[PDB]
């Protein structure tokens, strides 16, 4: 029951990582937008 | 402009650190098991 | 209980690896969209500005 | 190609969301524990 | 099997961060290849 | 340098494999449970 406990924190923990793992991706995906229309508008 | 991209990175790193802490976490949780 | 906790344990974590897959297949797509500007760069804008 | 950046980071965006969502069945998951 | 399925499950759990652990690289990684795109484009 | 983002661009890919292969790993794993 404790172990079992444990292994709960542990994957929300995983989870809070991949969580700010996708907002990353998401400012990368607007990092790279910018590069392109900097190259391309201005 | 530029300067104002070195925003979006900063944040991005900012993330990528959190990130990082939170797997930290989750490792040391795992070896107490 | 506890069996039905184990199991419960191994369905989040496979959920859990699904959003890494997905996740991985973004990273694999960024690659391909930074590629793509660095190639565009080296294609038609330095071959535009000697023209 | 234009479009074919633009088909790239529609690709990426629909990949994004699908992981949100799996995180989120997993954490709902934790809380049934 | 309650043991075996406890170390199971941390094993699977501990795989699964090297996996994240391998994505925080690979974005810390596509920073640089971002920022050296924009600085060739500068320089 | 042209080269010097090439290198970059090929350590992710080999990055993402590894993931991969540990996620593959895991999923195994969980089927032995």
């Amino acid at each position: 029951r404790s172990d079992i406990e444990k292994l709960k924190e542990a994957i929300r923990d995983t989870n809070k990582a991949v969580q700010s793992v996708q907002s990353s991706i998401g400012n990368l995906i607007v990092a790279i937008k910018s590069v392109q229309d900097y190259v391309n508008k201005e | 402009d530029p300067i104002d991209i070195s925003i979006v990175l900063n944040k991005i790193k900012s993330q990528l650190e959190e990130s990082k802490e939170w797997i930290r976490r989750s490792n040391k949780i795992l070896d107490s098991i």
